């Protein structure tokens, strides 16, 4: 059984949080909220599917962008350790403005499909954690 | 050691732009038919950087070209907050590439479908 | 952790009976797409089963259920009496899978190829 | 050659009991007949014939089936070790009636074909030993 | 250990006597059908010889049957007088097998593609 | 160059004795003709081919059978060491006259392929040697 | 950049001399131009091109061989060291007219093809180098 | 040893001199059916040479012969003067085999596709 306002779905607990925050106050807010808690992780079809329709039913219409837990844990400004020439990048300067290390869900495809995204856009996000038994 | 002609030299590399606009798979593959060891630029260095600003921002009307880095996001390392990892995926399809600024020194990405011009470099 | 919704719980297992009669191996089958890890029930204890026989009763109006045992004679080591083994052989095809009653502990077996209801379980 | 009431076939002496019991006590019986007798073992299909053949022409009418040698070594219930979940089968409550680890022939396909059964039913059986040369 | 009827037994084997007239392979594989460990018969003494020959004499009309011998000079190890080996071959295809009297111990041999009765043996 | 009435092929001299002989005196008759002298070996179909020609042209019409050094180098009255039940043959009653250890070649096959023969039969034969430079 | 009547291509510099010269004293008149310099070498058919339509174009109507940098560096007077039954070829009697061990571009094919030919033959040669940056 | 009929001997070789005009593999494979251990002649000496020559001179209407070595120059190890391997090649297809003088003994070249008569030699 879960909190007013979460729903229940397999053996977790979700909700969306129509607060804008960027992914790292998202997913520190998220652990507040309870023992294991974190950004939601969509882990099948069938979960993907359930949190598409979940969204759909409780987020803010001005809202169309959701937060989800998954982010690129290389330290670099992206991901190619190498040039097509062979050599490494060693020396990087991509804007901060195009590194897009975190992701997201949109209404514009149903919430289906994940986007990568910057981490420091506020947007809404949806929590999830194990309840206890 | 001495640079073709209609190229341009700088430290021990030689480079020249195309206006041609092609995908980035493309703009590579033609590089590679121009020279031996030919290939879209790489940078090490401010330095470099600089020379091919200028030397782009005085051939190309464009204001963006092609650089020799491709996939820069489907190639990172994702893991869910949770500590898990990714197991089942359901990302949409999406390859950005690098490109520089005709006038600046900063880089940004583009999908790599996209059509741009560019600039291929080789040592020697 | 918890069981998911219409599912119940016993020890740290799931369990969920289903009404469809299906044979031995349609069932496994079954049970192998409804969860993670999910499998005909299977016991290791006299607690477990009365527990599944009370949640069968009170839900199935049949009187036995398919359990996660098939092939109960095939796998035997048939030896003939004056010692040697069974080189040739003639058996009769036959394949026992075990059922559970509905109003008692002890089991039986049936064709697998017959037709009853079962449970499915999981663990987590 | 062979004692009177016993067939000889190929190199061995067969002869069905119209005396109901239990396999146990039908295999101490057919040692008692004769050096290295036992219950009937089938080693062949020809063996197979010839041993149908002659239940056929001996049996009692109102018997119909027939014990052979072939039994279960195993010392568990039954012989399914593992669940289809992958646990072991280490708690076992089948039914004494439900075991079945002896073996018979019946009338109704000609005395051919081998049938799993209980043990401790009681019916006719065949006997069979290599006579002395 | 007994012999099965119709069979006459020596020492600790078991012979039978055939009347049909088949080629060397045909009555070696119908030796083999006979009954296991079944084949044509093979000699390693003059008293089972003799034996074999009593039993063969009273039975056939022939006077010669199949023993269990074939392609006795195709296994040879030919060499010319001038201690080369014979590389290049020009033989004449010949397969003679050995055959038994029905008046006699001694034997004799006919070709493999000969037509005549024959005798089977096995032990136990 | 070889004697009279050798003939010269390739490089050594053959001839054809009329002098029935069985093969061991064949053989020891050939070697006291000349050094490296034997009975004749034939290791080429040009080689049989010449052989047979010449055979054909000297031969005595009351002849047919001529022998050559093919020889079997076993001991064992046949060379088959094993029956067809797998045991070994150490007991052999054949008879001499079915021993054919020998080789000959025949006018009825223009003396060309070669066929195996008794040892103690007496018959023509061809020698050849090779000539010195 | 290069000197006069010398041409740039790629990263090289070429040229042809119109002086018929040997093999040998055409390579060492090449390294006396310049650094590096040799008789030219084609690593393509993109040179291959490029040489042979600066050969076409400043070539006496005269002369119509031109002698290139590949040459045989084996010692032997032909470079098959096995005859054909096997043996070594220890032994060697070719007439220096024969020895073939330099190469030449002829106006025949368009300067294109390279031909084997004598090394004592005088005629012009193009001469190659990597000038300094 | 001797030498066949018709075959010239020398050392301790034989030697024959064909008139038909072949190309220098026809010759070879022709040389190789004559008889065993044979092959277009080989020098190992300058007295060698000289006898083949005379035998030659006298029965030859022609003035060259096939010898045997083929491809002189294809096996070669080609360098250029800048120090580099001929990794690219644009060589002409070319195939020059060795031939022998009727009136000296020096020898000479010819395109393997050419077509001369030759001599062939084996040992024994």
């Amino acid at each position: 059984h879960c909190p007013s306002d979460w729903y229940y779905y397999d053996q977790h607990c979700y909700r969306i949080f129509n607060e804008e925050m960027n992914w790292e106050d998202a997913e520190w807010f998220c652990t507040k909220q309870a023992k294991g808690a974190h950004l939601v992780s969509i882990k099948s079809a069938k979960e993907a599917d359930f949190v598409a329709w979940m969204v759909t039913q409780n987020i803010e219409e001005s809202f169309s962008h959701v937060s989800i837990g998954l982010r690129v844990q290389n330290k670099e400004k992206q991901c190619s350790t190498k040039w097509s020439d062979g050599s490494s990048v060693s020396y990087d300067n991509l804007l901060d403005l195009y590194i897009t290390k975190c992701s997201l869900l949109k209404k514009e495809t149903g919430f289906r499909k994940w986007f990568v995204a910057s981490c420091i856009g506020k947007i809404p996000f949806v929590c999830k954690f194990p309840p206890q038994c | 050691f001495c640079c073709p002609s209609h190229w341009s030299s700088y430290d021990r590399y030689c480079y020249k732009v195309f206006k041609q606009e092609m995908t980035w798979a493309d703009a590579e593959k033609f590089c590679t038919q121009q020279h031996t060891g030919s290939h879209l630029v790489s940078f090490h260095s401010t330095e470099e950087v600089d020379f091919v600003v200028k030397m782009t921002h005085q051939s190309l009307k464009s204001t963006f070209f092609w650089i020799g880095a491709n996939n820069i996001w489907n190639k990172c390392n994702w893991q869910w907050s949770d500590g898990t990892k990714p197991e089942y995926k359901e990302w949409h399809e999406e390859f950005e590439c690098l490109i520089s600024r005709t006038f600046d020194n900063q880089w940004l990405s583009a999908p790599c479908s996209d059509t741009y011009s560019f600039v291929c470099k080789f040592e020697a």
